This record gives C-alpha cells, sequence and structure tokens, in this order.
C-alpha cells in the first residue's frame, strides 16, 4: 500500500534518470555529428 | 434522469458477500438485483496524488453530473422530443444502460488516457469540458430557434391588428373597417374581406377618410405591401424549419449527447469507485462493485449485505 | 507525508467521522491521554483536548487532514523527526511557560 506508492515514486526518480540518459544519448549523437561536421569543415579547410 | 446509484464497494469487499457473488448469485441479487459491474484497470498503479486528486475533485464531479442531468432534462422538455431515448438507445458503452454498467469497454485509452489514474481524472475532466460545448451549443440552437419561430407567424390573420396585408383586397387602401355619397366614384366595393369594405374612392380624400376611420368602424393596421405578407408567409416557414431542426435534428444531437453525458457519468462513477477501492484496499486498480437502480428496500438490502465494509 | 498535528479526545468521533475516506485504513492517529485538559494556545482555560500524529498520503488529502487539525484547535506543537528534539522542545516550552 504505502509502500507501494514510496516504489512508484522511486520508480519514477529511476524513470526521469533513465530519461535523462537516453536525452544525454540523443545530445551525444548530435555533438559527434556536430563533431564529425567541423571535422570535416576542417579537413575540408586543409 | 437517474441520480448516481452504485454502492462504493472494494475489490476485497464487493457488493455481494463474496467478492465474485456481486457479479453474479449475489445476496443483493436475490432481492432481483440487476447489480453487475466490473471496472477495467489502469496501466499502472495510481499514486497517492491521483486518491488525492479524485477527494478533491469529487465536489466538481458533482456539479459536472449537476450539469449533465439538468441538460439533457432541458433538452428533452424544451424540444419535446428528444425524450424518446431509452436505456438502449442510448447504448452508453454500446449497451442498456443496466448492461452499460456491466461493460467497462468505455475505460480504454479512447475516451481516459487509460494511464495511472492521476491520468484518468484529467482525462474525465477534459471529457466534462468537452460536454460542457454540448450544452453550450444547445442553448445557442435554443435561442437561436425561439428568434426564429417567433420572429414570424407570431402576427395574425389578415383583416386584425397586425398581418393585415395578407387578407388585403389586391383609390383604396388597407383599411377593413370593422365594427358616403359624394361627387368621387363611391360606386365601388373592395375585396378586402378575410371583416368588410364600405364605399370609397381615391379621388376624394373625405370619402376615403368617411368609409376607413373617420367615424363609427376604425380602419384596421396591416402590412404596407402585399409583398410584406408574401415576405412574413416565407419567413414564417423558415421559422417553422427552424423550429422543426431544433426540435428534431437538434433533438437528436441532444439525446446523442445525453447518452455522451451518461457514459461520461458512468466512467467518472467508475474512477470514484475504484479511488474508494484503492483508498478501501491495495492502491493498484482492482474492483469488484456493481451498480444498479433498485427500490429503498433493495438499497437496504444491499446495506445489510455490504455492512462490513461500510462508509 | 507527515500529519502531525493535535486531535481533541472529546473530538475524537468527529475527527474519526470527518475524511474517514482519507485515512484510507493504512494511517492511525495516536490520540494523547489528555487525562487533564490541555492548555489552549491561545485560551488559558484550557480544554481537554489530546494530541494525536497521523499518516498523510496525497497532497489534497494532506492539505485537509491540515485543515481539519486547525479546525479541532487541540494543543498542537510540531513532531521532530527525532523524539529526543521533541522532549528538549516540550520541556524548554514548559521552562518558558
Amino acid at each position: 500500500m504505502v509502500r507501494f506508492i514510496r516504489q512508484e515514486a522511486e520508480e519514477k526518480a529511476n524513470e526521469i534518470s533513465v530519461s535523462a540518459e537516453e536525452e544525454f544519448n540523443i545530445e551525444k549523437l548530435q555533438l559527434v555529428e556536430a563533431e564529425k561536421k567541423k571535422i570535416r569543415q576542417e579537413y575540408e579547410r586543409k | 434522469a437517474s441520480r448516481y446509484w452504485v454502492v462504493s464497494l472494494p475489490v476485497q469487499n464487493s457488493a455481494a458477500s463474496v467478492w465474485n457473488r456481486l457479479q453474479e448469485q449475489i445476496s443483493k441479487h436475490s432481492f432481483d438485483t440487476p447489480l453487475y459491474r466490473f471496472n477495467i484497470p489502469n496501466l499502472r498503479v495510481g499514486t497517492l496524488d491521483s486518491l488525492l486528486a479524485l477527494s478533491d475533485d469529487l465536489v466538481k464531479s458533482n456539479s459536472f453530473v449537476e450539469s449533465v442531468s439538468h441538460k439533457i432534462r432541458r433538452q428533452i422538455e424544451e424540444l419535446e422530443r428528444v425524450s424518446g431515448i431509452e436505456s438502449s438507445s442510448l447504448s452508453v458503452d454500446g449497451v442498456p444502460v443496466d448492461t452499460y454498467l456491466t461493460r467497462f469497454v468505455w475505460d480504454e485509452a479512447k475516451y481516459p488516457t487509460m494511464s495511472p489514474l492521476r491520468e484518468i481524472v484529467d482525462g474525465i475532466h477534459t471529457l466534462v469540458a468537452k460536454i460542457e460545448d454540448d450544452l453550450k451549443v444547445r442553448v445557442a440552437e435554443y435561442n437561436n430557434v425561439r428568434s426564429q419561430l417567433n420572429a414570424i407567424n407570431r402576427k395574425q390573420s389578415g383583416s386584425l391588428a397586425v398581418r393585415d396585408l395578407s387578407n388585403l383586397v389586391k383609390l383604396v387602401t388597407l383599411l377593413a373597417v370593422v365594427p358616403t355619397s359624394y361627387v368621387v366614384p363611391r360606386s365601388s366595393k373592395l375585396l378586402y374581406e378575410d371583416l368588410y369594405t364600405v364605399t370609397l374612392f381615391g379621388r376624394v380624400a373625405d370619402n376615403f377618410r368617411i368609409a376607413a376611420r373617420e367615424k363609427g368602424f376604425q380602419i384596421r393596421d396591416f402590412e404596407y405591401s402585399s409583398e410584406a405578407q408574401e415576405s412574413r408567409n416565407q419567413e414564417l416557414e423558415k421559422l417553422v424549419h427552424d423550429q422543426e431542426s431544433l426540435r428534431s435534428s437538434l433533438l437528436q444531437w441532444c439525446y446523442t449527447s445525453y447518452g455522451e453525458v451518461f457514459s461520461s457519468w458512468m466512467h467518472f462513477c467508475a474512477v470514484r469507485v475504484f479511488a474508494e477501492s484503492i483508498l478501501r484496499y491495495g492502491l493498484p486498480p482492482s474492483f469488484l462493485a456493481c451498480v444498479l437502480a433498485p427500490s429503498v428496500k433493495g438499497e437496504k438490502k444491499v446495506r445489510s449485505i455490504l455492512e462490513e465494509l461500510c462508509g | 507525508g507527515f500529519i502531525a498535528g493535535l486531535v481533541p479526545r472529546e473530538k475524537s468521533m468527529s475527527f474519526e467521522r470527518m475524511l474517514f475516506r482519507a485515512t484510507r485504513g493504512n494511517v492511525f492517529l495516536r490520540q494523547a491521554v489528555v487525562d487533564e485538559p490541555v492548555v489552549d494556545p491561545v485560551s488559558g482555560e484550557k480544554m481537554e483536548k489530546n494530541v494525536f500524529v497521523v499518516f498523510y498520503s496525497g497532497e489534497r488529502a494532506k492539505n485537509k487532514i491540515l485543515k481539519i487539525c486547525d479546525a479541532f484547535g487541540a494543543n498542537r506543537y510540531p513532531f521532530n523527526e527525532e523524539f529526543d528534539k521533541q522532549a528538549q522542545a516540550i520541556s524548554e516550552v514548559s521552562g518558558r511557560l
């Protein structure tokens, strides 16, 4: 009962953590796409 | 319509003595009660926030139910043809009202969010907000029809105080003097009879005045032209069409809105019963209650059966 | 949540009757003995009012519990997480009184 609601809140915090992890993975993919873009631009300039 | 007549029975302690007894072979059913209902569980166990929201919005749900009932009753009474709907005709949850309670197929993702009960309360509130638009549209249609119907055909039938051009005689004027010798050609008789005419001619204004309003009978007012009478008749036809629309097509729309409001009230009652069960049993969604419309002695028998779990 | 407060012994039935569904059967209020009338926070005449601490679940339920405790008017003080701090506060309050 009460322990169920507490575990639900803890799982909500863990789900926020997992959503943050997924958003950070997407952001890392976008950042390394930008890194590939700047590397390609600098390599073309070189 | 019908007030809320669903006993708050948790899953562990259903309406009857046994949890399964509520579905069939109930002690209430021994008194021929049609009490039978089930609740569709939510995707996840609702949090204490969902129960708090249900407790806070109990008054809001009561207000919404009152609004729905009043709107449906007014729609049935006013159009005078929307009351033809029945329990099966309303088809709440695709079933008659008695079977509608036993049918939880409306608790899917379609109208409710099917998410934890916290989102289900928001979905029910959104459904109530959408239903309020039905009452607003009904009020607007009623106002428009009343403006239409009362606008035309509200005058008289000719040769009277109003709309006397419909009985006009078409030198002569619309008088219809209801309870003459001169040089002017008074030897004439107008056809302004639905009333009567008098000997008059336009060559002398005195003769027409004497025959219309100088003394005795008084000249009745008429629409300026017979074309005004024809326009009044056309507007009367259009007003009758608008009133028939409001009384048949808008009445069917009102009946559909009443069925939708009954379905929404049933869903809100199911949500409230789920909240009550979560209060009186395990938090995850689980209900074994039943809904019916028995007599007062039937309610007493239900209370005797469910005295184990009483509020 | 925390529903720390006070529920009068005389008004124990009223407190139990009100917000019965809010308790949900998992919240129990440890009412004080209140054999001697507890001094009122505003009235020196005191009243036979107990102190009860319950468990709060749900935001609206907690708000309703707080409102009911306020309407009760019993002698209520904040409940420290550690019992030692609450006892020290009680001793200090008694000395100040």
